[PDB]
Parts: structure tokens; sequence; C-alpha cells
């Protein structure tokens, strides 16, 4: 049963020495404070070292008897990406990592003339989920997103 | 409040309609049956559910998966215990599927797997490079190392892929290491001639029948006993060779490196 500090400056505890995923921590943070994982900056209190990626958790922090700091990167500066369609046509879009996949789909549905729920998107082999933000998928300037028709069978 | 917190723990972050849709699907699919064919369970055809037969029979082949959403894992458990109604309604609900409406098995399959994790090891290593920006290796672990949407053969998976780099120049990435317990590749319906004189490298696949611009039909195929088994929504037949439009292809454990 940990705890995380912010700049509110208020705190709250992660109710879990369990599951343990940094990401679930993130998600725990995500659903506890409505903040997207990709904007979360974690650092062990007070050694500002900001963590490995592997498995929960220490390394350098474990048990109900420690604390970690959380700062939210509030950057959603616009960027240009590509969406390549059913026939292989890529068109540029202005986006923010903060917009949802669903929002980008509205754009694409706009420029392609296909109902937003009549197709779905992938990035580098992986499916993009509607409710999640573009930033979840490590989208970069000029990343290419693929449009797949929603078949009916 | 407490009640809202518990639903959040149970179903995770969902939209305001989710629980109503789930509970209605639960009631609506109550009559569906899972029937035993060649000693495995297949979803009996009903209300255009063939795409769910494909999805369900494919998931049943995926060893060591587990769902990170508790209601979904419980439903999954119940399904394995022979009571599939909850799991079916839940995946329809997470899939935004509508009862009696035809849908896309691959889109659903990978939507469902996005909520899952792998209870064993798996790893991809990709090499990316730009003439300007240089070289970086990208490591990927768990369930995500086991699925790919966009190609349907292992050689296409291992081929150099070209895209545009951050810097404006062209960028390349390519798989240089791969260890998995299985490998699911998915793509658009694609005509292949599948023969069993020589055992194919894959162990199962799904097939879309019909024109893709109209409402088609899904069949789930398994390679077994030197034959192709075709599970068509509750029934099964057997063939040696089959010219068909493949969608999802399931391969065995990968164990690959590139010098
Ligand atoms: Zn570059």
């Amino acid at each position: 049963d940990l705890t995380v500090k912010m700049l509110a400056g208020n705190e709250f505890q992660v109710s879990l020495s369990s599951s343990m995923s940094v990401s679930e921590l993130k998600a725990q943070i995500t659903q506890k404070i409505g903040v997207h994982a990709f904007q979360q900056r974690l650092a062990v209190h007070p050694s500002g070292v900001a963590l490995q990626d592997r498995v929960p958790l220490a390394s350098q922090g474990l048990g109900p008897g420690s604390t970690v700091l959380l700062v939210v990167d509030k950057s959603d500066e616009p960027l240009s990406i590509l969406v390549r369609n059913n026939k292989g046509r890529s068109s540029t879009y202005e986006v923010r990592l903060t917009q949802t996949v669903a929002h980008l789909k509205q754009q694409v549905s706009g420029l392609e003339g296909v109902q937003d729920d009549l197709f779905w998107l992938t990035f580098e082999g992986k499916p993009l989920e509607d409710q999640l933000p573009l930033g979840e998928y490590g989208l970069k300037p000029l990343s290419t997103v693929f449009m797949n028709l929603r078949l009916r069978g | 409040n407490d009640e809202t917190k518990a639903l959040k723990e149970l179903y995770g972050p969902v939209d305001p309609t989710f629980l109503h849709r789930f509970y209605s699907l639960k009631a609506a699919v109550h009559g569906w049956k899972m029937v035993v064919c060649d000693k495995v369970r297949s979803l009996k055809l009903s209300d255009n559910n063939c795409y769910l037969n494909a999805v369900i029979m494919t998931l049943d082949l995926l060893k060591d998966i587990k769902f990170v959403i508790p209601a979904l894992q419980h439903a999954f458990m119940k399904h394995k215990g022979g009571d599939s109604t909850d799991f079916i309604a839940l995946i329809m609900a997470y899939g935004n599927c509508t009862f009696g409406a035809p849908d896309d098995a691959s889109r659903l399959l990978h939507t469902v797997l996005a909520k899952a994790e792998l209870c064993c090891s798996a790893r991809m290593v990709w090499r990316e490079w730009c003439n300007v920006c240089g070289i970086k290796d990208v490591v990927l672990q768990g369930l995500k190392a086991c699925c790919y949407v966009g190609v349907q053969t292992v050689e296409d998976l291992r081929a150099r892929m070209t895209y545009v780099c951050q810097c404006g120049g062209e960028r390349h990435r390519q798989l240089v290491e791969h260890t998995t317990p299985w490998l699911l590749l998915s793509g658009t319906p694609n005509e292949k001639l599948v023969t069993t004189s020589t055992a194919p490298d894959f162990v199962a696949f799904n097939v879309f029948q019909g024109i893709e611009t109209a409402v088609g039909h899904y069949v789930h195929a398994r390679l077994k006993g030197g034959l192709i088994l075709k599970f068509d929504s509750g029934t099964v037949s057997k063939t040696s060779d089959w010219k068909c439009k493949v969608t999802d292809v399931l391969f065995p454990g990968q164990k690959y490196s590139s010098d």
C-alpha cells in the first residue's frame, strides 16, 4: 500500500502491494486521477531517479513503506501524422497526443467519407482503441497509421 | 462513491452505456449454444454470430493468456468451465457489437487481446534506423510480442519495413529477435491455397467467405491429423486442400534471431 505525491500539493495512496505493474500503477494513477499514462513522470522520493522498465518494482523501491513523486507533462503541442487508407493513400493530419483515437477517427472519417465505426486503426501492427489517447501509442511526427475496413461476417 | 469505485475496479474505465449494453447482450445471447465438434467447442450459428465463433475458437488456442480486467477474466474462466454466456456478451460489449449484426472477427479479436496479458515470457527486438538519425533497438515484451496486424506470413513479419522518420527522411525497422509461445498474424482477407500434403507452418486460421464489400461468412480452421478441420459455426467438416481468403493466421512458438 504505497503513496504518491503531486504539486497540488496533495497526495493519495496506491491501494496495492499487488498486481504491481508500473503501468498498472500508472493505470491506478490513470483511473484514480484521470491522467493518461503517457504524460505521467514518476520519480522515487526524493532521489529524483525516474525508474527502469522491466517488472514491479525494486530495483529501488518496494513495499507500503516508501513513496514516489508524480508530475504530469501537460504538453499537447500539435504534430503532423499520416493515415494511410484502404487503397494505400496517406493523407496528413494535424493532431495532439491528447486527442483520443476516436477523435482522430472523426478526422479520418471526415476526409475519407466513411462512417467512423465502419473501420478501425492500427499502428505498427497494433490496434488503436477508441477511448485511449494518441499519446498512448508513441505517435511521432509523421508516424503512419493504417486504416482497416470493418468487415461484416 | 463506493458503488462507482467497485464497478470501475470490476469493468475498468468504460463509457456510460457499457453496463446497459452488457446486461442486454447477456439476456439476448442467453439461448446461444457451444456445441462439441471433434472434441472441441464451437459456437452454434445464430443471429449472425459466426464472427464470434472465429474469435472464440481462436482465443481458445492461445495458451497462457489472462485478462487484466477482472470481470473479463472471470467470464473467461466461466467460459473455460463450460458456461460461455457472460464471456460472449462481455466481448460483444467491449467490442461495441450489436446483437444479430454481422461484424469483423479480426477487429474484435485484437480489441479483446488488447485487454489481455501473457502469463509467460515473450520478446520482440526491432532494429530501427535512419541514414540521418542513426540506429536504435526497440524491445517489446509480453502479449504485444505475440500479435501483429498488417501481415499474414512470418517472412513478411521479418522483412524490412519502410516508413517516414521524424526528421522527414525515410526510416527502416526490422525484426532481429523473436521469442514467443505462439504468434497471431492478422490481415485483410487474402486468397491462399492451403494444402496439407506437407504440414503448413501455421496451426490454425480464420477465413472470410464472400465479397468483402457485402456481408460475408466466417469459418475457423485448424490443422490437425494431417487434415484441415473447418469449424463452421457449430459444425465441422474435413478437407485436404482449400483455396480460401485467410484473415487471422495462428503460428506456433517463435524462436528466431538475426545476426
Ligand atoms: Zn531521421
